[PDB]
């Protein structure tokens, strides 16, 4: 049945390509919910159905279609097929390329459950390998929209995407410890006062992404680190030391330690 | 009807014994001042039905015999 | 018998003819047997050369001409000189593959005899089984009665040699011990005598120890020490005094079954010393306490004790009679038959701590030994007015202190006796040395399950004293823990929890340290703040303010 | 029946809403050592239609706590100047066992027979 339904969407999406069809439209509808709800917890249909490239090539060109609705359920199918992958499937996910379309995507993407969608499938996939991080890093506008979700002000008051964009965040922050132009654009938008506030945030996922975060940036550069010192951040990194969450844990120690490192002389 | 009213009732007579207990235990730790101070960093989301607590991540919750020493 | 009182044509014979070696060797060994003619057999020279210039290829078809190897160069080991000739000739060296390959082929007599047993099905009286079978089994019992006697000397010049630090280290070089333990197996009373004498004599040293250990000896030894020769038995108990030491020894030998005929030796023989030492050194660790109660130690231990006409009983038997009463099963069969009064009486007829150890160590167990205790305050609290000593008043006093039961009412006691000023005296920190005020306040503590006093203890001054000695002693665990546990007794008795309470600083005290880095001092902290909330509302509302203050302080520190 | 309904439910919701706070307020603020003392001293009374709190003092099992055995981990209580002197000196006055320190039999002369 999976695979019927994968053959069945692909061959449609290879003779009509992209299309404003309403029944078009529909049947990619039903495909894309059945191969979500059937990949979901099934590592042998998550294989099953990412062995087939022809599929996902007809997948992530659907991500650039005028319906948004088929952008959040291409971005739940990437999900699905990105969570907890094997090596094999994380290597044939990025040779598709669905890391550019999903975040070139996510920068049109209005609808609230779209963007949720996508994101999360951007966290999913962003914790593969650094190549994964290096597409993130390197779209036009990448890095200003990353850090814009934090301070999303959702409509139905939900914190997943704000959780999403932290987790990418997190991710991605190792090439972005690394080249001076992606922290100076990270400090166009003052993105470590919106991490810092995020260690008093009411969720501990939040709180985890935060530890992440300030452990990747505050170190081997001189400016981050007297930014953070201005603002206080060695009070709240010092109080998350002995926390149970093991990540958080880890976080605000290191941080604390790049911090301690630079004491002023 | 009458047993969907009389389940009700003993459904608000059990929540109110529990809470009345969480309100004993509450009483034996937390004083009455910060039982306050904490009700003012708590906030209700309608939309997920849970609260909401905000520094979530700040919260509180040599004798043995040796005889070795003997030789060189 | 030629009986001879010269020199030549006796070692000449020595290397020209096989059959004659050996009575040549006999010869040799009845000219070398008196010793006023070592010195000139020692003088002749040429003589142990050739000796050692024959032994070394004939040793090994032969074994009659093994005799030859020692008994005269043996008198010669006996005295200190001659061992500088005796490396100068190597006898040391070629008695070490001697000794090797004899026990070799013992070892191969032993699956040749073994395998000739297969032949059973079909036996004629020919080469298949009996005849030849015969003639093996004979030339077998005297070649293994000549070569046991060979070694029994050999073994005993390598004795004569290990007087010496570096000889001894060249010896252990050689790996000795090995066939050393594997000679044990043999059935013979000297040799073994000699096995066991140079094993003892390796035994003190460490590097000898651990080329023993691999080896099993205890094993060896457990069927070895009923045996029938005082020398044997007395050697073989040194030995395994020496093997105590090691801890791992000591399992393989309580594992083997060591232990039975240790106590059976310790019985009624000479050998009270040596087998009471190794079964001390038994004793000390908690596993092999318990086995010995099972019929093993005897309460004999308990009669020889009583039999000790002295001011000072003797320490050994007073020392494992102490590290027996460590333990619940021999504390029982210990007061079994009401040994518990005589063992008043000798502690009483004079100053000896050490019984009064070894029953404070009986009080120590919730059982009926505690029970019987009961009738012994007096004669226990008449001594506590410091009459003997230090040494002595120490171990009456605990002795009562681990004598609590709820039933026994205290305060007769204290007014008669126990001089309740004197209590308060001790509490000083300038008074007496810390270990007998631990003493008077597990006193203090166990005074207080009874009512009666509740009012005495308030009215003495004590909790002052009390306070000032938790001050100028918070720093060890053991005395904070146990002044708050005397607190935790002494405060639901209605009579000193409004003291406490209102009068003393004590719940503060409670309050600082109510989560220490010790378990069990935050436990008794804990009850004893638990105990006080109850009667006392303010005390109540600051437990809650600290310890949430505590809890969630980092918290505090943030907002703040 | 449709308004009681309705106004029981919100009844519901508010119940749950406290009992949430408490239960939030517990498993942040409050260890689990001291809830599980609290509900094993408490108990539910129903002339009055409370819960009250038994007395330690007035509990049926007025058996009283059994003494430490060691803050430093003896099979005795054990002052600081006790350990020292068991760890210096060889008097058998500060230990309750392992009293006595034999010696390695050391090798004695050589002389047996034959």
């Amino acid at each position: 049945g999976l695979q019927a339904i994968a053959e069945l969407l692909q061959v449609d999406c290879e003779m009509y390509g992209l299309t404003n069809d309403h029944y078009s439209v529909t049947l990619r509808r039903y495909a894309g919910m059945a191969l979500t709800n059937l990949t979901f917890g099934d590592v042998a249909n998550k294989a099953t159905l990412c062995s087939m490239k022809g599929c996902m090539r007809a997948l992530v060109a659907q991500l650039k279609s005028e319906s948004e609705d088929l952008q959040q359920v291409i971005a739940s199918v990437l999900r699905n097929l990105s969570w907890r992958a094997d090596v094999n499937s994380k290597k044939t996910l990025r040779e598709v390329g669905s890391v550019k379309a999903l975040m070139e995507c996510a920068l049109e993407v209005k609808k609230e459950s779209t963007l949720k969608s996508v994101l999360s499938a951007l966290w999913n996939l962003s914790a593969h390998c650094t190549e994964n991080k290096a597409d993130i890093c390197a779209v036009d506008g990448a890095l200003a929209f990353l850090v814009g979700t934090l301070t999303y002000r959702s409509q139905t008051n939900t914190l997943a995407i704000i959780e999403s964009g932290g987790g990418i965040l997190r991710n991605v922050s190792s090439l972005i410890a690394t080249n001076e132009d992606h922290r100076q654009i990270l400090r166009e938008n003052n993105c470590l006062q919106t991490l810092l506030q995020h260690l008093k945030s009411h969720s501990l996922t939040i709180v985890s992404n935060a530890c992440g975060t300030l452990w990747n940036l505050s170190a081997r550069n001189p400016k981050d680190q007297e930014a953070l010192w201005d603002m206080g951040a060695v009070s709240m990194l010092k109080n998350l030391i002995h926390s149970k969450h093991k990540m958080i844990a880890m976080g605000s120690a290191a941080a604390l330690r790049n911090l301690m490192a630079n004491r002023p002389a | 009807h009458q047993r969907e009213i009389e389940g009700l009732l003993e459904n608000i007579r059990q929540l109110s014994r529990e809470l009345r207990l969480q309100m004993l235990i509450i009483d034996n730790f937390i004083p009455q001042d910060y039982q306050e101070m904490i009700e003012n960093y708590v906030h209700w989301n309608e939309d997920i039905g849970e609260w909401q607590l905000k520094c979530v991540a700040y919260t509180g919750n040599p004798f043995e015999v040796d005889l070795s020493h003997v030789y060189l | 018998v030629a009986n001879i009182n010269d020199m030549d044509e006796y070692i000449e014979l020595l290397y020209e003819d096989i059959p004659d070696k050996v009575r040549g060797s006999a010869l040799i060994l009845q000219l070398a047997r008196n010793p006023d003619n070592l010195e000139e057999l020692l003088l002749n020279e040429t003589a142990l050369g050739a000796l050692a210039r024959v032994l070394r290829e004939d040793w090994k078809q032969s074994v009659e001409l093994a005799t030859n190897i020692i008994y005269i160069f043996f008198c010669f080991s006996s005295f200190s000189h001659f061992h500088g000739l005796i490396t100068h000739y190597k006898i040391g060296a070629l008695c070490m593959n001697i000794i090797d390959h004899e026990l070799k082929r013992h070892e191969l007599w032993q699956e040749e005899l073994s395998k000739k047993k297969k032949a059973v099905d079909e036996d004629l009286e020919n080469q298949t089984l009996r005849k030849d079978y015969d003639k093996t089994f004979k030339k077998y019992q005297g070649l293994v009665v000549k070569q046991e006697q060979l070694l029994r000397v050999a073994l005993y010049l390598l004795l004569n040699l290990a007087e010496d630090t570096r000889t001894e280290l060249k010896m252990r070089n050689k790996n000795i011990v090995h066939m050393l333990v594997k000679a044990l197996d043999r059935d013979n009373f000297e040799l073994l005598i000699l096995v066991v004498s140079f094993l003892k004599k390796l035994s003190i040293f460490m590097e000898n120890k651990n080329d023993m250990v691999e080896m099993d000896i205890v094993e060896k030894l457990v069927k070895m020490i009923p045996c029938e020769h005082e020398d044997l038995l007395n050697i073989t108990l040194r030995l395994l005094l020496n093997l105590s030491f090691d801890t791992g020894l000591r399992n393989k030998m309580v594992q083997v079954g060591l232990l039975p005929k240790l106590t059976a030796l310790l019985g009624n023989e000479n050998y009270k010393q040596i087998a009471m030492c190794v079964l001390y050194h038994i004793s000390m660790d908690d596993r092999f306490k318990s086995m010995f109660a099972y019929t093993d130690c005897i309460p004999q231990l308990m009669k020889m004790l009583f039999e000790c006409s002295d001011e000072r009983i003797d320490l050994e038997l007073i020392s494992f009679c102490i590290n027996l009463a460590a333990n619940k099963r021999n504390v029982q069969l210990i007061c079994e038959g009401n040994g518990l009064k005589m063992l008043m009486k000798r502690a009483l007829k004079l100053k000896d701590p050490l019984l009064m150890k070894m029953i404070r160590n009986i009080s120590q167990h919730d059982g009926p030994t505690k029970n019987l205790f009961i009738d012994y305050v007096g004669d226990l609290a008449a001594q506590i007015s410091s009459d003997e000593e230090e040494e002595f008043v120490i171990e009456c006093l605990g002795t009562l202190a681990n004598l609590t039961i709820p039933d026994l009412d205290w305060e007769l006691v204290l007014k008669e006796y126990k001089l309740v000023p004197f209590l308060k005296d001790k509490l000083k920190p300038g008074a007496a040395e810390d270990d007998l005020v631990l003493e008077v306040v597990i006193m203090i503590g166990t005074v207080s399950m009874d009512d009666s006093c509740a009012a005495l203890l308030a009215k003495s001054g004590i909790i002052p004293a009390l306070i000032e000695l938790l001050n100028a002693q918070q720093e060890d665990d053991e005395f904070v823990c146990q002044i708050i546990y005397v607190f935790y007794q002494m405060v639901f008795h209605q009579a000193t929890r409004d003291v406490i309470i209102k009068e003393t600083q004590a719940p503060a005290y409670l309050i600082d340290l109510m989560h220490d880095k010790n378990n069990e001092i935050r436990k008794v902290c804990d009850n004893t703040l638990d105990i006080i909330a109850e009667y006392d509302e303010e005390w109540a509302k600051k437990i809650q303010s600290e310890k949430f203050r505590w809890h969630n302080s980092q918290w505090l520190e943030m907002v703040e | 029946h449709i308004k009681e309904r309705q106004e029981l439910e919100q009844t519901q919701n508010e119940l749950t809403r406290e009992l949430k706070l408490k239960h939030l307020i517990i498993e942040n603020f409050i260890p689990l050592e001291e809830k599980n003392k609290i509900m094993n001293r408490s108990f539910f009374d129903d002339e009055e239609d409370h819960w009250k709190l038994h007395p330690i003092t007035r509990l049926e099992n007025q058996q009283m706590m059994k003494r430490p055995v060691s803050a430093v981990g003896y099979k005795r209580p054990l002052s600081q100047h006790a350990r020292m002197s068991m760890m210096i000196r060889p008097e058998p006055r500060y230990r309750a066992e392992n009293i006595m320190l034999l010696e390695l039999d050391m090798p004695s002369r050589t002389t047996r027979d034959y």
